[PDB]
Protein backbone atom coordinates (compact mmCIF):
# COMPACT_ATOMS: atom_id res chain seq x y z
CA UNK A 1 0.00 0.00 0.00
CA UNK A 2 2.93 2.04 0.41
CA UNK A 3 4.40 2.51 -3.17
CA UNK A 4 2.15 4.53 -4.95
CA UNK A 5 1.11 8.27 -5.15
CA UNK A 6 -0.68 9.28 -1.19
CA UNK A 7 -2.15 12.39 -0.72
CA UNK A 8 -4.81 14.22 1.94
CA UNK A 9 -6.15 11.42 4.03
CA UNK A 10 -4.80 8.77 1.93
CA UNK A 11 -1.18 9.71 3.19
CA UNK A 12 -2.15 10.25 6.50
CA UNK A 13 -3.76 6.38 7.30
CA UNK A 14 -0.40 5.23 5.50
CA UNK A 15 1.56 6.76 8.19
CA UNK A 16 -0.97 5.98 10.40
CA UNK A 17 -0.77 2.09 9.56
CA UNK A 18 3.23 2.27 9.04
CA UNK A 19 4.14 3.75 12.36
CA UNK A 20 1.90 1.98 14.54
CA UNK A 21 2.44 2.70 18.65
CA UNK A 22 5.39 5.55 17.48
CA UNK A 23 2.70 7.70 15.86
CA UNK A 24 4.35 9.93 13.14
CA UNK A 25 4.15 13.65 12.16
CA UNK A 26 2.45 15.21 9.22
CA UNK A 27 4.05 18.31 8.02
CA UNK A 28 2.39 18.59 4.70
CA UNK A 29 3.74 22.04 4.43
CA UNK B 1 8.73 17.19 1.86
CA UNK B 2 6.65 14.54 2.48
CA UNK B 3 4.16 15.54 -0.23
CA UNK B 4 6.44 16.28 -2.69
CA UNK B 5 7.91 13.14 -1.70
CA UNK B 6 4.57 10.72 -1.16
CA UNK B 7 1.89 12.41 -2.78
CA UNK B 8 3.55 14.44 -6.37
CA UNK B 9 5.74 11.26 -6.85
CA UNK B 10 5.86 7.71 -5.84
CA UNK B 11 5.87 7.36 -1.90
CA UNK B 12 8.57 4.27 -0.24
CA UNK B 13 8.26 2.65 2.83
CA UNK B 14 12.25 4.03 3.87
CA UNK B 15 10.29 8.02 2.81
CA UNK B 16 7.32 7.26 4.98
CA UNK B 17 9.28 5.42 8.28
CA UNK B 18 11.42 8.69 8.44
CA UNK B 19 7.90 11.01 9.36
CA UNK B 20 7.59 8.09 12.59
CA UNK B 21 8.51 9.18 16.29
CA UNK C 1 -17.10 15.27 14.25
CA UNK C 2 -14.76 16.50 17.15
CA UNK C 3 -16.61 16.31 20.67
CA UNK C 4 -16.79 12.29 20.89
CA UNK C 5 -14.48 9.52 21.61
CA UNK C 6 -11.35 9.23 18.86
CA UNK C 7 -9.64 6.29 18.34
CA UNK C 8 -7.06 5.14 15.78
CA UNK C 9 -7.44 6.30 12.31
CA UNK C 10 -10.75 8.32 13.57
CA UNK C 11 -8.48 10.29 15.77
CA UNK C 12 -6.43 10.40 12.61
CA UNK C 13 -8.96 11.22 10.64
CA UNK C 14 -10.39 14.51 13.28
CA UNK C 15 -6.38 15.70 13.38
CA UNK C 16 -6.16 16.24 9.59
CA UNK C 17 -9.50 17.73 9.44
CA UNK C 18 -8.81 20.50 11.64
CA UNK C 19 -5.46 21.21 11.51
CA UNK C 20 -5.43 21.12 7.36
CA UNK C 21 -2.66 23.03 5.82
CA UNK C 22 -1.02 22.97 9.47
CA UNK C 23 -0.83 19.12 9.54
CA UNK C 24 -0.43 17.78 12.99
CA UNK C 25 1.51 15.25 14.96
CA UNK C 26 -0.01 12.11 16.56
CA UNK C 27 2.07 10.98 19.67
CA UNK C 28 -0.48 8.22 20.82
CA UNK C 29 2.62 6.92 23.74
CA UNK D 1 -1.50 12.35 26.33
CA UNK D 2 -3.79 12.45 23.10
CA UNK D 3 -5.32 9.01 23.25
CA UNK D 4 -6.12 9.62 27.18
CA UNK D 5 -7.95 12.72 26.66
CA UNK D 6 -9.26 12.28 23.01
CA UNK D 7 -9.94 8.15 22.36
CA UNK D 8 -10.62 6.73 26.58
CA UNK D 9 -12.74 10.29 26.75
CA UNK D 10 -14.68 12.54 24.86
CA UNK D 11 -12.12 14.84 22.53
CA UNK D 12 -12.94 18.46 21.84
CA UNK D 13 -11.71 21.06 19.37
CA UNK D 14 -9.70 23.02 21.99
CA UNK D 15 -7.55 19.45 22.34
CA UNK D 16 -7.17 18.45 19.35
CA UNK D 17 -6.01 21.58 18.12
CA UNK D 18 -3.09 21.73 20.30
CA UNK D 19 -1.09 18.89 18.48
CA UNK D 20 -1.34 21.07 14.76
CA UNK D 21 1.77 22.28 13.95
Amino acid sequence: FVNQHLCGSHLVEALYLVCGERGFFYTPK
Amino acid sequence: GIVEQCCTSICSLYQLENYCN
